RNA sequence: AUACCACACACAAGGGAUCGUUUGGCUCCUGGGACGAGGAAGGGCGCAGCAGAGAGCGAUAUGUGUGGGAGCAGCAGCAAUG
RNA sequence: GUACCGAGUGAUCGGUGGUGGAGGUAGAUGCAGAGCAGAUCUUGGUGGUAGUAGCGAUAAUUUGUCUUCAGCGGCAAAGACU
RNA sequence: GAGCCUCUAGUGGAUGUUUUACACAUGUAAGGGAAUUCGGCAAAAUGGAUGCGUAACUUCGGGAGAAGUAUUGGUUCAAUUG
RNA sequence: CAGCGGUGUUGUACGAUAUGAGCUUUCUAUUGUAGUAGCGAGUAUUUGAGACACUGGUUGUUACCACCGUCGU
């Protein structure tokens, strides 16, 4: 086709003699308010107290090797939640108690952790602590 | 000039300041951005920058599609002759074997 | 070009002597009313047809 | 006397291209005063106008390659693009052979 | 409508209508109806103290004779020996 | 020619103040190339669109220095191309 | 005297800004492999030289580079065109 | 901008030294002895080397305290 392929071809009929608000057009994308309902808290803790599971007997903080990419190390209290969340690193968010309780079985189940990943987020991260890196390489 | 009429000697990270610039014109736009770096380092946007021919010749050494990673330069500050309301900064090339250990120095004369 | 006939050369010689402005003294004369010589030409704008 | 013209007349005098003429920088007044070919001849004598040397194009690699090909290096099946006959012409092999053989027979007969 | 757009009036721009003027045109009438081998009509090229076009003139390119008589339009020079 | 003011149902007519610098009417009759919004009308002059659309196929350009008086103009040193 | 690279000789300006979307010249792509479309249109794949091996039909000249397969750089040697 | 810590990407720098399928027999002193070599793809050591980036860790050095306008009391 001539005059471009990445477009809506037909934007209306002859009558009514105007464009309808329901047809797609080019413009702003992203930077909108959105609310995500019923996300579940897996863990709560502090950035400088080490922790362990019943199965992983290493004792480590939440901070990965070298920190989070454009942030560094967590120092205060933290929450951990399932799945992804709006916006990039460093943006402010508002938290609210759930508006109504959920009936779904996936939501209301218990959670028991056995491992948490603490490897580097830059490149392929292949160690969980500096002690392992020092032991893999010499000296 | 500067405090106690010293020259400042510094190193310019040509590799970093040109990260976004196109391969086809790297050396042409690098010159515009070397001058910009100087003016922000001494907080003097409206001032003139003057490049000595030896420094020009060092920069163009591998043609238009390349620029050196680091370059060491001596800087002097003088009132601008054609309009002495402005300053002019004069750049001279300093030949070095290695960059390891070289910070920012101020030298008398 | 370099090769010319005698008839072509005289046409060029005459066309070259005629191509001049009004001399600067004539403008001062009481009876004289011309502004510019309308018979002046440029090689960029006209052909002589000497061929 | 504009400096572009000085270069043209110098190029004529020194029997080289305009790209090889160097004008000395410290006396532009002395250059600009020139009027004639005889002025330029003097400036040339005094060394204010100079003919530069030619740019280098060495035969180092060409010689090296040539000697290697004489030893029999390169020249394998992955280095040739023309037919056997293009590289070593067949009519020439014939013509070389039969002239030698005929010359051999001629001498043997004539010597008895 | 602070500043945009429109209209009215005063001043400045932009264009050349109108009125005043005319060493040109047109029409009718009367006279005339005169070229060339003694080279015509028509074409070209030259000629000025400063001179392109046009006018005038032919290497004698403002010469001779007759009748008159005051200047040659600019600048430099000429003129009752015209 | 331009602002105002009066007369007439109306086609039009009259006066006043500035501008202009030499010609102009009222009555009765005569002769006509005798009245314009239009013709994708004819000629000349001017808008909105608009400081907008565009002005950049090709090898490529940088630094100093003099002019220029503000020309990547000239000259030196580099980097490229046919 | 192909394309690509150099010597002799010759060469260049509408300024700054990292510059969204849609374009125009181009690159690359998991698994699938023409399901796309009037239609494999466009693109991809094959490619030089050396050897082995080559069908129907034919006017016996051709078909024929049929098809199908293998080899290829650097170094150091023998042997003399294999 | 540099040190010194930390986290990555690529794959083992330059130069030396040793080895290397093979091919070769040169020189100085001097009568006869001693001295006495060249040419070579590559491979191993020094060397998880060298290069390059980012650090909300820590030390040193260097630069920065202005100015112009509008509305109000």
């Amino acid at each position: 086709s001539r005059k471009g392929k990445r477009k809506v071809a037909c934007i209306g009929a002859w009558h009514p003699a105007n464009v309808r608000r329901t047809v797609a057009r080019a413009g702003q994308l992203g930077f909108h308010r959105r609310t995500a309902q019923n996300k579940k808290i897996y863990m709560m803790g502090n950035g400088k107290t080490p922790f362990s599971t019943e199965y992983d007997l290493t004792s480590k903080t939440i901070n990965p090797m070298g920190g989070f990419l454009r942030y560094g190390n967590v120092k205060s209290d933290f929450i951990m939640v399932k799945g992804g969340i709006q916006g990039p690193s460093k943006r402010v968010l508002a938290l609210r108690k759930a508006f109504a309780p959920s009936n779904l079985g996936k939501d209301n189940e218990e959670i028991v952790l056995k491992f948490v990943d603490a490897s580097s987020k830059k490149g392929y991260g292949r160690f969980q602590t500096t002690e392992e890196k020092k032991a893999y390489f010499g000296i | 000039a500067f405090k106690d009429d010293k020259a400042i000697e510094l190193t310019i990270p040509m590799g970093k300041i040109t990260i976004d610039v196109s391969k086809r014109w790297k050396c042409r736009i690098g010159i515009r951005r070397l001058k910009k770096f100087i003016t922000k380092t001494f907080h003097d946007k409206e001032a003139e920058v003057q490049i000595s021919p030896d420094l020009n010749k060092f920069l163009w050494e591998r043609g238009m599609r390349n620029v050196p990673k680091r370059v060491r330069v001596r800087v002097n500050q003088e009132p601008y002759p054609k309009d002495p309301s402005k300053k002019v900064y004069k750049l001279s090339h300093v030949v070095v074997s290695t960059f390891k250990g070289l910070g920012t120095e101020a030298i008398a004369e | 070009g370099s090769i010319k006939t005698r008839r072509i050369k005289v046409q060029l010689v005459s066309a070259l002597k005629k191509n001049r402005c009004i001399p600067q003294w004539k403008r001062a004369c009481p009876g004289f009313k011309q502004q510019y010589n309308f018979t002046k030409r440029s090689w960029k704008r006209k052909t002589l047809k000497a061929c | 006397m504009k400096l572009p013209r000085v270069k043209e007349l110098s190029a004529d005098i020194l029997k080289c291209g305009v790209r090889r003429i160097y004008l000395d920088t410290f006396e532009p007044s002395k250059l600009s005063a020139a009027t004639s070919r005889d002025d330029i001849r003097k400036l040339i004598k005094d060394g204010l106008i100079v003919r530069k040397a030619q740019k280098i194009h060495s035969r180092y690699h060409a010689n090296k390659l040539m000697r290697e090909k004489e030893k029999g290096r390169h020249s394998g099946p992955g280095k040739v693009k023309g037919s056997k006959n293009a590289r070593m012409p067949e009519k020439d092999k014939w013509i070389k052979r039969i002239r030698d053989l005929r010359n051999t027979l001629k001498e043997l007969r004539d010597k008895g």
